[PDB]
């Protein structure tokens, strides 16, 4: 109920403490911020939409990517929307930007790899461990996410 | 006006606990994309939260049982069968891959939100991925491994006057409750269901120790508990605690677990009536810290935070959704806003003044003049 | 559908485009001025002056057309 | 029928400015280029790309004639 | 029939003469020329006629004036085409031009000597020397001009 | 290709000499509006005639008989009626205003075209407002008043090695035949009505003086004549004469007054007949010079002209555009016509005379 050897352990707090050197260079890393000095102007809100929807149509995917990979790009520029279509319309986004690794972030296939889940899934049902066993080249967690995204393919 | 930030990573969503078990973290990559797909993304900034070290978690769990994470596999289960029962690891919390680096990004969350209300140039932020309270020094409990709030809590500490904490989960917030149990600047309330019910403590003589009596607050409460119900309780104290505890920044533990349509929980609430409380908060115009934490209903929960999300900026979004991935998971209605359950109030009138009449005399105690 | 995608890239550069577009008429705006008022002058002050420039001005677009039929 | 002045004013302009319309595209052609590929990349190869690029660069001409209108 | 005396005048031909120093600087101006290298390519030569029609529509007349007021100006850029439309937006063409003097060579009114027309030729039908002493600030050329050009207004 | 020179003012349109009188200077205006509107601009440099000066005119005329020009006025007309009957001058050439400076347009035309063909750098010049040749020294005739087609001669004698002159108006040309009756570097042909006509002159012994015989030649005609009647006699001459004569410039007088239609002619020609000559010549490939002169139908002389410009160019042209004189064009509106209902009056026997007689006259010079 009430432990006392598991209460605390010498908080130390102070409650001014003016300028310690705050921290977190490294725990956030901001990645958007607003513009509302051109933008927010009811004049170019409805621009940004029009892109918007724009990626989530006949344009390349990278894993299946509708708009999330062009959002984080836009911050790169800050206060334009033709320069990221330079690098947009670039062989990869995902290969030049090593430093930053968001392009790996946002999301986290074979036919043959697509055939052992019938046979694998389909007859134990409940094993979550042959799964990633007989499928070596996934993992559980990218075995887990078609589950989630298979579930309109019925209706 | 008050500017905002956001925390969020997307490796939560892919991790998984175990066969039938309630908690899912996916149900935090849906709320990601409705602040996108609403545009609210305009008015508030995101962070990206790094992997959260063993240094912090030292500060207050032993180094010993941390090392013990590490040498865990699902695989190996069997070799540590009586070190496993000993720290309660088992049926509710069950042992899979990945589970420590789970716990890396929701330490890492609230701990780098303390941060920038440690900068002391903004007044609200935002992490609906932690939320764990009811962990231990040694042990895990009730589906929660790491106390991470009091570890985001310690880096406000040192820099704020007085941190007041609530807890509005239908669980009980008691392992939050034992690490401010004598002292005055930290005042715990904490309302919840009371009476057969995890972890089974929150009675009315939980008042403190020392010169902890008056500072630590419970206003336990059974079911069917309804939104208006609610406004008769919640308002009339925290205008007498203002000028009585002067606190100097908020920790708002939106416990969405709560609402009606629970696996769980038997209240009677909606949206509307747990986003109608943030708004008497807001109107203080304080240093807040909201965060999550409970939730097993994840077509309701994302309905929640969204809207409290845009309530911080004081904001209107219209009632209802656009194109998306998950739109079809939102109810047959794919609205917004929803309806309770038909229960009633099963608390008495008398019940309500019973804490009311004999409490806020008690508060009056205090020194003020 | 296939066109649909290009026309969500067409209200994109819209505006950059737009721009430009309004920069090269201005060369060739001064011509247009003089043009309406002395029809004006000579057929009567009942015609419109600024309507008849803006009629030459969609009707030059109209044949740009030719370059991508 | 005074427009009729007007319309011979244009056939002296048009093929200067379309000039300079050629000059602009070329500036964006880099943009529909590889993109009409990658569209028949995850369609098939029945489309014709060109075609495309045509119907779109006539699309955008007749969203500008609003600021002449 | 044959007068000697009115043959001839003492001609004095050669016949080679070459390089006699050959007259004509001034005899003979200048006021057209061809052009065939990027004009005559069946290409660009309705561009002149649209042009051409384009002067007698609704622009300014000088004397009333439909299309040779244009032709001359042409041959002062020996190349362009917007240039004249320059100097035939300005004001006048026939004051700032004095030295080539052409202005006032191609084609050579008022009520009050209009209504002497009526009341001076239709009495007397044949003077020709009453018509320009009534009407003092025309002459006799430019009486006559007016004949052939109401000639359609009848019709 | 070769290059062409065309020459124009617009003050001539507006003199007029007097009621009733055939010649008016308007029919000018009225062909360089066609040359315009056919496009035929691109291929023809145009030239501003400046005003002839007494001097040139004294090397011919008498600087007295011009003097009396400056002093005449239609209001002063009675005061030197001597004089007028003295020079011609009456119902035939009569005074009004600006009567002077009508003649030094004409003078300075031609006087003109003469010098870009000394130039030596081009081959065919055109100037429709001359071609008046009835003048003689002290006195006007036949309409005319100045013999500037002798006077543009004098800048092209010389330099040119043989000038041929040639005079298809139904006039005849006897001053021009004046003026080198004696001399054999120049050529005077000229076919015209003979018979009762204006000079009254030209016939077959009209042939030359001292060394001069068979170096002025005519071969006068009668009514009637046929654009096929006029080949027969045309051709075969030239094609004799060009190694016989051997030319190095041509000087063809183009007096349309002998087409159909005409208030004094009664000939049967048409567009194509007259403008059929040209093409023969044009074939030899030498200097050329085109002039005027009579004509008194305005509207057929315009569309004679026109094509015979056109022609030089070897350039074919097709009907008319919009213009300001377009209904002064008949009721058809087309440029080429249709001539009247008269036959040739010239018989076969009559063709042979002079061509049996003299093809032979001809071989009596200098050739081997
Ligand atoms: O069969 P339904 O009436 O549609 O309900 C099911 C069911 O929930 P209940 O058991 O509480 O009825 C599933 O639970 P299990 O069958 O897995 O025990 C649950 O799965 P989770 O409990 O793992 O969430 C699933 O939810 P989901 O569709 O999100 O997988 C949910 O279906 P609905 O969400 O449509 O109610
Ligand atoms: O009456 P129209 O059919 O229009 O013809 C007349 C007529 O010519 P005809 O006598 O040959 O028909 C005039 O001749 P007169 O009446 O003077 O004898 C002539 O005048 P000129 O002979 O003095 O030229 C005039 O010509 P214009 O209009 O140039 O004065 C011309 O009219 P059209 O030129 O309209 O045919
Ligand atoms: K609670
Ligand atoms: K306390
Ligand atoms: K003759
Ligand atoms: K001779
Ligand atoms: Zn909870
Ligand atoms: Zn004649």
């Amino acid at each position: 109920r009430i432990n006392v050897g598991s209460r605390f352990q010498a908080e130390i707090p102070l409650m001014r403490d003016r300028a310690l050197a705050a921290a977190d260079p490294h725990k956030a890393d901001l990645v958007w911020q607003p513009w509302e000095d051109l933008e927010s102007s009811r004049e170019k809100q409805r621009q940004v939409e029009d892109l918007l929807t724009a990626a989530c149509s006949s344009i390349f995917p990278g894993a299946g990517t509708n708009q999330e990979l062009a959002l984080h790009c836009l911050h790169e520029s800050r206060g334009d929307i033709l320069e990221t279509l330079n690098k947009l319309l670039l062989k990869k986004p995902l290969r030049p930007h090593n430093h930053p690794l968001a392009t790996y972030h946002y999301t986290g296939w074979k036919m043959a790899e697509r055939k052992l889940f019938n046979k694998g899934i389909a007859i134990y049902k409940k094993d979550f461990f042959l799964v990633q066993k007989l499928i070596q080249t996934k993992t559980v967690a990218q075995c887990v996410e078609f589950y989630y995204t298979y579930k309109k393919q019925v209706k | 006006r008050r500017k905002v930030c956001y925390y969020y990573d997307g490796d939560v969503g892919n991790y998984y606990y175990g066969q039938g078990h309630p908690m899912k973290p996916h149900r935090i990559r849906m709320t990601h994309n409705l602040l996108l797909n609403y545009g609210l993304y305009r008015k508030m900034e995101i962070y990206r939260p790094h992997k959260a070290n063993a240094e912090e978690m030292t500060k207050y769990h032993s180094d010993d049982y941390i090392k013990f994470l590490r040498s865990i596999r699902p695989d190996n289960m069997s070799e540590y069968s009586k070190q496993m029962q000993r720290f309660n690891v088992g049926e509710d919390c069950p042992v899979f891959d990945g589970l420590f680096e789970f716990c890396q990004l929701s330490t890492g969350g609230s701990v780098a939100s303390a941060v920038k209300l440690n900068k002391q140039q903004t007044d609200i932020a935002v992490n609906w991925a932690g939320g764990l309270h009811h962990a231990k020094k040694s042990e895990a409990s009730g589906f929660c491994y790491v106390n991470d709030i009091v570890l985001a809590i310690l880096e406000l500490l040192k820099y704020h006057q007085r941190v007041l904490y609530i807890d509005i989960d239908i669980h009980h917030g008691d392992g939050v409750e034992e690490a401010f149990y004598t002292t005055d600047r930290v005042m715990t309330v904490s309302f919840h269901k009371y009476g057969e019910y995890f972890p089974g403590t929150g009675d009315l003589r939980d008042i403190g120790a020392g010169k902890g009596k008056y500072y630590a607050v419970n206003y336990p409460l059974r079911d069917g508990i309804d939104d208006e119900s609610y406004e008769a309780i919640f308002k009339p104290v925290m205008s007498k605690v203002m000028e009585m505890f002067q606190p100097s920044a908020v920790v708002l533990q939106c416990g969405s677990d709560s609402l009606s349509g629970d696996r769980l929980g038997c209240f009677n609430l909606t949206i509307k009536g747990h986003a109608k409380c943030v708004e008497f908060v807001k109107s203080f115009n304080l240093p807040m810290l909201m965060l999550g934490g409970g939730g097993y209903t994840i077509r309701n929960v994302a309905r929640c935070w969204t809207y409290e999300t845009a309530v911080a900026l004081d904001t209107e979004i219209p009632n209802e959704l656009p194109y998306n991935d998950y739109f079809e998971y939102f109810g047959p209605d794919f609205k917004l806003h929803i309806s309770p359950s038909n229960m009633t109030n099963q608390n008495t009138n008398e019940y309500l003044e019973k804490i009311k009449q004999r409490l806020f005399e008690n508060l009056r105690m205090l020194p003020h003049a | 559908d296939p066109a649909i995608s290009m026309d969500l890239l067409r209200a994109v550069l819209q505006p950059s485009i737009n721009e430009e577009i309004q920069t090269v008429f201005n060369k060739y705006m001064k011509f247009f001025q003089k043009a309406a008022l002395n029809v004006r002058d000579n057929v009567g002050e009942e015609v419109d002056a600024e309507q008849l420039i803006q009629e030459a001005c969609r009707s030059c677009l109209e044949q740009a057309k030719l370059l991508f039929s």
